[PDB]
RNA sequence: GCGCUGCUGCAGUUGAAACGCCCGUAGUUGGCCCCCCGCCGCCACGAGGAAACGGGAGCGCUCCAGGCAGGCCCGUUGGAC
């Protein structure tokens, strides 16, 4: 129940000539441009991912003022086992904190595959992570690395920086 | 109706149990007065059971059972008092008894290291439990029941036959 | 194994809090059975010879007692080894000295001088309720006293007020959170404080958490917690309000006294 | 070659960092899913199945596509064998050694190899008996090995 | 077989420093190694390091700047009473002025000075100076 | 003394000392990973339970080995821990 969903859904209906989204979150960057995330339901992520690049481009052209990102919504449980007193319940490994963050990272920029991750530990600076991307693509995603870092920090408290190799 | 069905199974047992002529004497539960079984109506309770306490629960088998055991803690005339411990089953060849293995650790100061030790402890197993080797049992202290027995089982978790033996302090 | 009970008591084996000199001799007084036990009592002779100093030897105590010069709970006693315990009444009319036996902070016996207004009663702890002959209810106390037909409202661990002349209950203070208590066992003997919490472990002891008047907190088991009133002591107590000082303060006080 | 020998080489395979499929992939997991059945229906071991898929169908890794391994698929389809393949091949080698030995009984290297193979078989069988992948009653015996080979194959 | 990753890492680091190199590689990337290196970095012995992911026991790279003389582990983790630390200090380190002994406690990985301040003890991991 | 019994903390090519080799059960030892749930060990605090001895606060038996005394206007004199 927000204004943005209404016009983005209007655009959605204006694309084809079935699939619905859960919610939307926008976050600003250092520049006046913001980035909007779409919390897609988990099962329909792959169906949205067949040609997500086209959808994001058409949405950007339809409604400017901020970039459109599409991601799934995953839950996190905070206990490996559960002691009901009678039987012990195992938490599946897919619901851990670490798996969700990595999947989020891969989803933020699915069309361009990540070729490596590295975390650096400076002497005093808060430890930070730098990823590695192909040189085949750069100017395609060079202009939108700051937004990627900002959204990663927003969703995950962990920070990051982007490079190419 | 449930009560009527239960009494027949209880009432019926005391019959052929009497026809089991091999037994030297008629085994009976002391609390009950023999004669109630002649009452055609379910006007009196045919079986006796108590609550152990300490947060434990009386198994349904004892309540819906048909056996006689003076040394059982639920249907007998013995009480649980003192220390409650845990262990694993080592042997179960005896009639109504088992051997429980207990694991602990001993510290040697000179070498600043530990040793693994074990002890054998005998317990009385009521007919209300089914136990095999390697299961985990909880035993409660009671008065001397024999030369080497001062404990009775009150709980038992199950285990699988295939399971590499693991040193398990409890 | 001794074939019978024990009638002696080596001085080196005596309780620490009696404060008996190592070189006094091989032997020490052996208390006789009575209101209080061996480790929760003190003989009369020790009070009358090693403290008040009204006697110099065993013989003088013998003469003083057999002349009936001391009253205990309103009753003259003539046994030098009679055991004196907690919350008892000590009277010597010849010199008009009235004392109630309580505990100091350091964990030793003391005499609290009192008045005539409150020497007609004593406080006792109830720790056993049972059915006697014919089924008639009874109760018992820390001083080996039995009362028939108590009020149903009275339960165990409570505290009872009884007149010295007549063993008739006047009032009873319940055992509840928010009540002043006096510790009477172990490391914290003599400390005064108010209850804060009660935690019970099935089949074992029950632990009590109290806070001193100055905010100090301490623990002990329920077997040595005594109630002395509702938020305020019913009886007169020593000069200090049950405050155990630290080693530094005690050393300072000793230096001042020297 | 370490557990029962002295050598120590390091010939292995290094799978890629990225789990995604190829950009020329044109198969949904269903196509691979039924293909496995057809090869399974012909009595093909999983390893040969993987080699066939990789060579003819140009699928380097099945897990990257269907999200699951081959044996898991077979079990879900109720076609997985009762004896794991490695133990079965171990038993085959033991049987072949035993037959060659019954033919002539002056060769000692063969006895040495047989001892080693039986030791390995016993270890692996114990491990599989644990984890409840085999019945507890399962037991390997020299004299009726071929029967358990053929009947369970 | 490989057992104590920390020992191999420390031995490699010391060997590299002995010939005055600047960068090293260490196959294991355990958390305990990470905390050990963090303490070293904060105290000023090794400066910077990075962890290189690969899905198969990530690798780690560290930089050297001299200074460090020795660093080792204690293979069986003893139990150190809060009040029984001076004996180990005297037995292991060259002087009471400098040096750091690593203990793992219920409060996390810390140095013997910090634990002495909090009057608590635990298990010993290693040392360096 | 003795690091000549070596847990801290010995030696094992030539001084005394690596089984001829392999398999293998008890036994000992076991890579990495899940941020909070239960259990074992572990650390800290606490209760409870004898003194003497030992440590230790104070007191000039002429000092001391000792003892728990002693002064006047003594913490309720003290004998704490
Ligand atoms: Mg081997
Ligand atoms: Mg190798
Ligand atoms: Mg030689």
């Amino acid at each position: 129940l927000s204004e943005l969903e209404k016009q983005v859904a209007g655009t959605l209906l204006k694309l084809e000539d079935t699939l619905y989204i859960s919610s939307v979150k926008e976050i600003a960057v250092d520049g006046d441009k913001k980035a909007a995330v779409v919390y897609v339901p988990y099962p329909m992520l792959q169906s949205f991912q067949k040609n997500s690049e086209a959808l994001i481009l058409k949405l950007e052209k339809n409604h400017s003022g901020h970039r459109f990102i599409i991601v799934a919504n995953r839950t996190i449980m905070k206990n490996a086992y559960v002691f009901t007193g009678k039987k012990s319940i195992r938490r599946p490994r897919s619901r851990t904190m670490t798996s969700v963050y990595n999947c989020i990272l891969d989803d933020i920029c699915y069309p361009i595959h990540v070729i490596g991750k590295r975390t650096l530990y400076p002497a005093g600076s808060n430890p930070r992570l730098q990823v590695v991307l192909p040189k085949a693509v750069y100017n395609e995603v060079s202009e939108r690395t700051k937004t990627y870092s900002a959204v990663y920090k927003a969703l995950t408290e962990r920070d990051t920086e982007f490079i190419f190799m | 109706r449930r009560a009527l069905e239960r009494a027949e199974t209880l009432r019926k047992a005391a019959y052929e149990m009497a026809e089991n002529q091999h037994e030297r004497a008629y085994h009976k539960q002391s609390q009950i007065f023999q004669g109630r079984f002649l009452r055609k109506d379910n006007a009196r309770c045919l079986r006796f059971y108590k609550s152990i306490g300490m947060g434990y629960h009386t198994p349904i088998t004892a309540i819906n059972g048909t056996y006689i055991d003076k040394k059982c803690p639920f249907t007998g005339n013995v009480s649980i008092r003192g220390r409650i411990l845990r262990g694993v089953v080592h042997s179960a060849k005896m009639q109504r008894s088992i051997i429980v293995r207990r694991d602990y650790l001993h510290f040697v100061q000179k070498y600043k290291r530990y040793e693994r030790r074990h002890k054998h402890v005998a317990a009385h197993l009521s007919p209300c439990f089914r136990v095999k080797e390697g299961d985990i049992v909880t035993i409660g202290e009671c008065r001397p029941l024999s030369k080497t027995i001062r404990f009775n089982v009150i709980k038992v978790e199950p285990v699988s036959e295939a399971a590499k033996k693991r040193f398990s302090p409890f | 194994m001794a074939r019978g009970v024990r009638k002696h008591l080596k001085r080196l084996n005596a309780p620490k809090h009696w404060l008996l000199d190592k070189m006094g001799g091989i032997w020490a007084p052996r208390p006789t059975n009575g209101p209080h036990g061996l480790r929760e009592c003190i003989p009369l002779i020790l009070i009358l010879r090693n403290r008040l100093h009204y006697a110099n030897t065993y013989a003088e105590t013998s003469m003083i007692l057999q002349d009936k010069n001391v009253l205990i709970d309103g009753k003259p006693r003539t046994d030098p080894t009679f055991p004196v315990g907690f919350m008892d009444v000590f009277e010597i009319p010849k010199v008009h000295k009235t004392f109630r036996v309580l505990y100091d902070v350091k964990g030793r016996f003391t005499l609290v001088p009192i008045q005539s207004n409150e020497a007609g009663f004593k406080l006792c702890r109830v720790q056993k309720i049972f059915l006697g002959d014919k089924g008639m209810p009874y109760l018992s106390t820390h001083d080996a006293r039995t009362i028939r037909f108590p009020h149903p409202d009275i339960k165990t661990n409570d505290t009872i007020k009884i007149n010295l002349k007549t063993g008739k209950i006047d009032e009873w203070y319940k055992f509840d959170i928010g009540k002043i208590v006096m510790v009477t066992g172990g490391r914290n003997c003599g400390r005064i404080g108010t209850i804060q919490a009660i935690d019970k472990h099935m089949g074992s002891y029950t632990m009590i958490r109290m806070k001193d008047t100055e905010g100090t907190e301490f623990l002990t088991r329920l077997c040595n917690v005594f109630v002395i009133g509702n938020d305020s002591p019913a009886v007169a107590i020593p000069t200090t309000k049950g405050i155990r000082p630290d080693i530094i303060k005690n050393r300072e006080l000793r230096l001042r006294s020297i | 070659g370490r557990m029962h020998s002295k050598g120590k080489g390091i010939s292995r395979s290094a799978i890629p960092y990225t789990r995604a499929p190829a950009p020329w992939n044109k198969y949904t997991p269903e196509d691979v899913c039924e293909q496995i059945c057809k090869l399974a229906k012909k009595g093909t071991p999983p390893s040969r199945i993987g080699l066939i898929l990789r060579d003819q169908f140009a699928i380097g890794q099945v897990k990257n596509v269907t999200g699951s391994k081959i044996v898991r698929i077979l079990k879900a389809k109720g076609l997985a064998p009762e004896i794991p393949e490695d133990l079965y091949c171990m038993i085959k080698k033991a049987v072949a050694i035993r037959k060659h030995l019954e033919r002539s009984r002056r060769d000692k290297d063969s006895k040495f190899r047989l001892i080693l193979v039986e030791s390995r078989i016993h270890r692996l069988a114990r491990y599989y008996r644990q984890a409840r992948r085999l019945p507890p009653t399962f037991r390997y015996k020299s004299d009726q090995a071929a029967a358990l080979l053929a009947t369970y194959a | 077989v490989r057992i104590n990753v920390l020992r191999d890492a420390l031995k490699s680091i010391c060997n590299a420093q002995r010939i005055g190199k600047k960068q090293v590689i260490v196959r294991p990337s355990s958390k305990v190694i990470i905390e050990f290196l963090q303490l070293m970095q904060k105290n000023g012995y090794i400066s910077d390091f990075a962890v290189v992911d690969n899905h198969r026991s990530n690798r780690i790279v560290v930089n050297l700047i001299g200074r460090l003389n020795k660093a080792g582990v204690i293979s069986p983790r003893f139990d150190i009473p809060a009040n029984d630390i001076e004996k180990w200090v005297v037995n292991l380190l060259p002087s009471r002025l400098f040096g750091h002994i690593i203990l793992t406690t219920s409060q996390g990985i810390m140095d013997h000075i910090e634990a002495q301040h909090r009057q608590i003890g635990g298990k010993v991991i290693g040392y360096f100076y």
